[PDB]
């Protein structure tokens, strides 16, 4: 087998099929159930797409995709790599569209960050170890600290 | 077909909404004959704070900008009291002038309210603003008499 | 319940008439496209080889026959004289078998004659069967018998014909099951209806042979059926479609199809008006589809009182007035 | 642990009754899908050759009888003449080889009619096993042995019926490797559970025969199952999903 060829059969089996529905327009005068299809077309899971068919032979016997390659749930690209204190971990870097307010908008990100961190996994932590809003808060507060003496 | 297709029946969605991200299910309604919207939204919180948690609403369109007027009208109306008073102050020199003529504003609400009330008309934006009209006459009519005594 | 499946027209009878001895094709006796009866004399091959292969025979044979003369003449000359002791009982014998041989000579020079003569009728080609003779596939003067044995022409008979149609096995076995079941009784005995594409000409025909092999690259078996065709109207090889009987219902129950409901879980149920004009839910299962009305197998009897309307504005166990 | 191997069902026995002798077929003496006992006639082909074959060597068998006839009576004659000195040893002894080879003569005579004899009956289409014939290939009139063995028809034995499924070798290998480790145990008495797919026909069977060689295009081994089918549900060709037993 070649290469090209698991292509194209990944190509052709985890496709999605817009069937359609029976008894739809135009309809005979004496049908009356228009009803959908529902195909499936994409697999779900990777047992699933260790099932994909290469080659099958007429007396039953099939070679899969499972019999030459592993197949798993990974990373789209793994350019990347995120570590927080020796630990590896996940991050996302927010940047301000422009003509915002900070201290409302960081104050809301802080907020909604909190009320998901009831939703959060109970193994999974969240952290900020990067905001540059504090800063600015610090900034006025030691100015209105000057301004009144 | 037949060799290798079997028909199953089962249920499915013919339409799927989703509302800002999340699947959502739309429902619409009108208040009764002489019953507000207000306390209908009322007893709406009322009835969606015993829902099981994690299950959310929100208004839309017409019941959202409803919300932000109700919540706003109160602000309007302190803010016309306070320039009606700082421009009554700054055209007589004194203060105590301003306040007897401002003791004129509740007569002409009591009477937009008795007519509203009397006739069976709701509080709305035309009552609203029929009532703002009323008052600034009523003030005229206040000044006419207060600047000549 | 009839299925229309999809067949061709075949004749019940085709000869390939085809040339068994090389040589070349000197003459055609028959015009395309006419009725021939047995025997007819259709192409005309040149014997030289098996004249001479005759010829040969027919000299061996008269040398067998000679000998025998010789052997009788000798036998009825002796019969006589062995009775009054002219010659020894030894001799007698001796041309006795001689004859004997003789005879058996004669005999096996006969069966080579009969062989050459039929070798070289294998060259006045005619028709085994009667029917419409087709297009001749080698025209005169053309070389045929050397190697393969050259197709000369066909011959059809064109009533009564075939219709060999094809079903799919999974429908097959689904029949069996409910023919087992008592479910469907078996219509082997109602004809199957025939119809040509882009034609209202329709026939009738009976089923003759279903095959107990299962197509391995289409999973579909076979089946033949025979059609009378006094008018020639159908062609063999014509695309046609065969209406047959997939057995009978003795108790079809037929429901409007905007009275069933469906569940979450595919389960079909039925409204029905109970007793006191209570709305009762009862599960049937569904069979299949006539027009606009569902067949019913089972959660239904004669006589029940189902509700075709307002379905969506009824509750379990609530009342209603029957109209 | 049970593994669903896809497979086929092949009748047991399959008879390609083909043509053996070259001639039209003048009859055909069957009814297509009928069941037919061995040597049943099923097709007739025109013995024009084979007729005369048979006659000329009925013909030279009564010329072999005649002169061993000519033999016997000779012998017969010289044996008391012998015994008194009337004929000499030598011509006595001439007469007795004589005889035998006529006796030779005759039991190759007779062997060359047998042979004949059988020629002719290879014109007789028997069917040479009992079960279900299927579809005449060749319709009355037409030519057949010419060339090639011409198909004629077929005929299958439809109980028992085996099951030929597949399997993938490197489980094979797992299952056995787990046997001789001793944890799983062979499950080499446990039956086969065959289902007809999209019905509820279950049928329990033995499992025959595991191949040693591995195909070479899917790398999976073929094996070979007995399935009864009294009752002729299970029909040949049919994709069936065969439950084997894992240890």
């Amino acid at each position: 087998l070649s290469i090209d060829d698991v292509n194209n059969a990944i190509r052709t089996q985890n496709v999605q099929v817009p069937a359609g529905a029976f008894g739809s327009t135009p309809g005979s005068s004496e049908q009356e159930l228009t009803a959908t299809l529902t195909v499936k077309g994409t697999l779900d899971n990777p047992e699933e797409f260790a099932a994909i068919v290469l080659r099958a032979n007429q007396d039953g016997s099939r070679l899969t995709l499972g019999d030459v390659a592993r197949i798993e749930v990974g990373s789209q690209d793994y350019n990347f790599g995120s570590r927080q204190d020796g630990k590896p971990a996940v991050a996302a870097a927010v940047q301000l569209s422009p003509g915002a307010n900070a201290i409302q908008t960081a104050e809301a990100v802080k907020q909604r960050l909190t009320e998901l961190s009831a939703n959060f996994p109970d193994n999974v932590e969240f952290s900020v170890p990067y905001d540059t809003s504090r800063f600015v808060d610090v900034a006025i507060d030691k100015v209105i600290m000057t301004l009144i003496e | 077909l037949s060799a290798f297709v079997t028909t199953s029946w089962e249920e499915g969605p013919v339409q799927v909404a989703r509302y800002n991200g999340y699947p959502s299910i739309r429902i619409a309604g009108d208040a009764a004959p002489g019953v507000s919207t207000g306390e209908a939204m009322l007893e709406l919180e009322r009835i969606a704070a015993e829902l099981p948690e994690g299950i959310g609403y929100e208004w839309t369109g017409l019941s959202y900008q409803e919300r932000v007027a109700s919540g706003q009208a109160t602000m309007l109306f302190a803010l016309a009291i306070t320039v009606v008073f700082l421009l009554l102050v700054a055209l007589y020199e004194s203060w105590a002038i301003p306040l007897t003529v401002m003791l004129i504003v509740p007569v002409g609400a009591l009477g937009a309210v008795l007519a509203v009330t009397a006739i069976g008309l709701p509080n709305d934006v035309y009552f609203k603003v029929g009532l703002i009209t009323v008052i600034g006459l009523a003030a005229k009519n206040a000044i006419l008499i207060v600047e000549f005594a | 319940v009839f299925a229309e499946l999809p067949g061709r027209i075949e004749p019940v009878r085709v000869a390939e008439v085809r040339a068994r001895v090389a040589g070349i094709v000197l003459k055609r006796t028959f015009e395309e496209g006419a009725d021939v009866k047995a025997g007819d004399v259709l192409f005309q091959i040149d014997p030289a080889p098996f004249k001479a292969a005759l010829s040969r025979a027919q000299g061996e044979l008269a040398r067998a026959e000679a000998q025998l003369f010789q052997a009788q003449a000798m036998v009825r000359r002796y019969e006589p004289l062995v009775k009054i002791d002219a010659v020894s009982q030894q001799d007698f014998d001796n041309a006795m078998a001689a004859l004997q041989s003789a005879q058996a000579d004669k005999r096996s020079a006969q069966a080579n004659v009969e062989t050459a003569r039929l070798d070289l009728g294998y060259a006045e080609v005619r028709a085994p069967i009667a029917g419409r003779i087709g297009r001749a596939q080698v025209t005169e003067g053309a070389l045929v018998g050397q190697g393969e044995a050259t197709l000369l022409a066909r011959i059809q008979q064109l009533d009564p014909v075939y219709a060999d149609f094809t079903q799919p096995a999974a429908d097959a076995l689904r029949l069996r099951a409910a023919i087992a079941e008592g479910k469907v009784a078996g219509a082997s005995d109602q004809p199957l209806s025939l119809r040509v594409d882009g034609t209202d000409i329709e026939r009738k025909g009976t089923l003759l042979f279903t095959d107990i092999s299962v197509d391995r690259s289409t999973g579909q078996i076979a089946l033949r059926g025979q059609f009378d065709n006094p008018e020639g109207v159908l062609l063999p090889g014509m695309y046609v479609r065969v209406r047959t009987p997939q057995g009978l219902n003795q108790n079809a129950i037929l429901v409007p199809q905007r009275a069933v409901q469906r569940s979450a879980d595919g389960q079909a149920s039925v409204m029905l008006l109970g007793e006191g004009d209570t709305v009762e839910v009862r599960q049937v299962t569904t069979g299949a589809m006539q027009g606009s009305r569902w067949q019913i197998s089972e959660g239904l009897q004669a006589g029940d009182k189902v509700i075709t309307s307002s379905l969506a504005a009824i509750r379990p166990g609530a009342k209603v007035i029957p109209r």
